[PDB]
RNA sequence: UUUUUUUUUUUUUAAAAUUUUUUUU
């Protein structure tokens, strides 16, 4: 389905987020 | 950026119904150690009776798919019987002594995914009510009561010992809390568990017949989780690190509510050395930090639950 | 020259010892090592929850709100927090040593004992904070799975200061302070499966015990703060489990060194009141703050006593509280190593009364 | 980006090269505990002796106070208790008399392993020594089973509750027939291996004082497998299971031979301890977080061999 | 806020980037 | 020789996995 | 005649992440 697309939205949203770099 | 592992360990804790093979290899962290995954995954078919508020409870209850209640529309549910995964009796034992050391094939478990997606089954002429999901913190505490000692001298020698319970099953109520997912029940609904530990927490096993608000067995009025059949074959084998699934399906009087149910969920398990499943046993996967620190960030970003039209 | 070869390991003489066989193994190998270009590289950055973390771990009472928030790890859930610090006026008996004892018991201030100045205390007995029933029930069942309104807790900070009220003359003695490791423990004892047939049928269960009561004695430990009364006393507890572990609720009446109620010889943690009201709840990650007052005869040793504490907690979603309840604090990996760190470095405690 | 600190350097070598040194180099697990902990490093060695047409099993479990567990069955035949030897220093740590191992008498509220291995030294000549050691490691670990208890004995048969009882799984793979993962070498070339973390990350664990740790809550129970305290507890009781796997030697001696050995049990423990304690002049604060280290230690663990000939140290 | 110019005063003298290893995991 | 040789064999080619700036 | 470690080749066979066409209800 279309779960994990919207999961891999998500990851790239948060991307400039996490504490690495 | 992410290691094979870790982007597959996110594939299976968040997108289980996604895939045709599971992808899962377990959690990457540091554990880095001898472990079995345990991957149990069923579908079976769910009739509502009509004019009821009906539970389906998915908790961390290693062995168990999850737990029923049904009640008068607007009632308050209390024992929610557990429904055992066909895989119980080859991974915990059977016979009486089912889920003890002795038949036990396990030492420690933890889980790295746990899902369920409610798909209904109905036409859209004949049924009605709703689907209504939502988490619950649920966690295993202790009473320390008194207990004979001695039979003599009458009324007897006591100590204090300690019982078994379960905080948070007052949550399950007719009256969805704050954070919630409310839809129509033809709609079905999907959703996943997630850590409630702070690093998926290693669990023991506290094998049990009931995980209730009480210490007496059969309490009628205290709120439980309840192994069938008198625990003769399948028993609660303890109560895992993720948060607890809770599905509310109000079926009105004369509704024709049915669905497939679907659950999902990866387990780490520490192997017994001599069972037939330790053949298949093998390496945790390498550390990724950040697979770890992504999963504890994206498990905040999603909506509660999801029509089941888009899993 | 071979791949999947099973590995052999070195005959002492081969000459004198047959041939063992070489070993196998179970599932794939450990993957070979993973290549320096792999650089994941981070940004020591402090974010504004993790410095709010460390301002109410160790400076509780120096902020016009307190700024805690709760612990900045990867938990990053739905909880509930508490911070609250019980302020309360109190005199000790003259002639007396009176210990304080601040313990992370959810749900109560700290635990009370006098004693003979010199001799050894026994029971300590807690006083609630007033949000008791609030957070873990009222009635018979307080405390318990049906009236908790919390699945699970931790302590993020707590802290004890204790301010003089007494005037320069009036009073007399000392104050210390040192922390102990209270932690709770199990003992596994027979009791009674069936009556019959007499003596009856036993099996084998496990009672809970806490460890490190026996610390709290008149003789202060070699890290310990001691000073005049009148100068006041102030310190933080801080992290004794590893990464603030989270903790499971056991509702107890006591937590003592013995599974016999009233024991008088055991030392133990007593709730009030027989626990008709108020039960113990549990028992937190941090370490437990020790306050020994000394007051001579005829001395008039009055003071405030502030017990601070900041607890996340796991709620039922059905309580009033829920509507409080949110996200936790972020992770901000920097903040808790700094907190570790610096856990380290500050006296044992310090005098309340210069500050 | 870095490298190892003195402390994780130490860290390392006691959890793996334990007999390799002047000094025992442990300092204790160099993460963010960073707090007042008191530090066993010890070794228990001692002179053993395999009775003939006998199965020895020598389990080294975590369980503070104690050596190892010893079992003797007949050869091919199912061991099911096995009796612990404590360390001459149990009582100095947690108590001597009736009471030891409980809080009163406890000098320790807490405890961890940071390191754990054995080393089996065969001591027979080449004309003697006959049979083998077989070695291999299980996950034991703590756990509990919820059963009814007496309430009241009025009114007859009595008022029932659920309380909670301990056990322990994983001993059931210690048998006779080892794992294909089993290091298997004739007797006269010993063994040596360390055991390693298998909690989350160096778990801390709380007392359990008890007289054994068995599959069932009754008492002597003859076909439950267990660990078990020696002279019925009366002056050493089980302490606790901890966060480390568990050593498997299995010594296999048949009628006619003589197999002799040194054995050796290492652990290193991590402790919180009780202010007043006479051992509390020795405490202080624990190593200095090296993230390194760590990592590296959680990926050489699963990195050796199961065991190695004991000649290989 | 005494106590808390203490603990900025040690959080200085531990800023290296002993000292303080970003690294924390 | 001993055990530890061997362990320093592994451990460096071990590399790690994080680094600060 | 042995024990580890280290690489390159290919045929491989896989699993994963990305770009393009050509069929099929
Ligand atoms: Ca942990």
């Amino acid at each position: 389905s279309k779960f994990w697309e919207g999961v891999l939205r998500v990851l790239n949203q948060i991307s400039g987020t996490l504490s690495v770099i | 950026r992410l290691t094979d592992a870790g982007l597959a360990f996110l594939k299976c804790a968040f997108a289980a119904p996604d895939f045709s093979v599971d992808p899962g290899k377990g959690i990457p962290d540091n554990f880095h150690g001898r472990t079995l995954a345990i991957k149990d995954c069923n579908t079976t078919s769910v009739v509502f009776t009509p004019n009821t508020d009906t539970y389906i409870v998915v908790a961390p209850v290693p062995g168990f798919a999850y737990f029923r209640a049904e009640v008068a529309v607007g009632a308050q549910p209390t024992t929610f019987v557990g429904v055992p995964y066909p895989t119980y009796a080859t991974n915990f034992g059977a016979g009486s002594q089912n889920g003890l050391p002795a038949v036990n094939n396990y030492s420690k478990f933890r889980y790295a995914s746990m899902a369920c997606g409610l798909y209904p089954t109905s036409n859209m002429m004949q049924f009605s009510g709703s689907v209504q999901v939502w988490r619950v913190d649920l966690n295993l505490s202790e009473a320390v009561n008194p207990a004979v000692t001695a039979i003599t001298p009458a009324p007897g020698v006591f100590a204090n010992f300690v019982d078994k319970r379960i905080n948070g099953l007052r949550g399950i109520r007719p009256l969805a809390p704050r954070d919630n997912y409310s839809g129509n029940f033809i709609d079905g609904a999907y959703t996943f568990a997630f850590d409630k530990s702070t690093d998926f927490e290693w669990c023991d096993f506290v094998r049990s017949l009931e995980f209730s608000e009480s210490n007496v067995l059969g309490a009628a009025t205290a709120m439980k989780l309840l192994a069938p059949g008198g625990g003769t074959d399948t028993t609660l084998t303890g109560l895992g690190n993720v948060n607890t699934l809770v599905y509310k399906i109000s079926t009105p009087t004369g509704a024709v509510n049915t669905a497939i149910l679907r659950t999902w969920n990866c387990i780490e398990l520490q192997p017994y050395t001599d069972s037939a499943l330790f053949q298949f046993s093998g390496v945790s996967p390498p550390f990724d930090p950040l697979a770890l620190e992504c999963y504890h960030n994206l498990k905040m970003r999603f909506p509660v639950a999801v029509s089941s039209r888009e899993n």
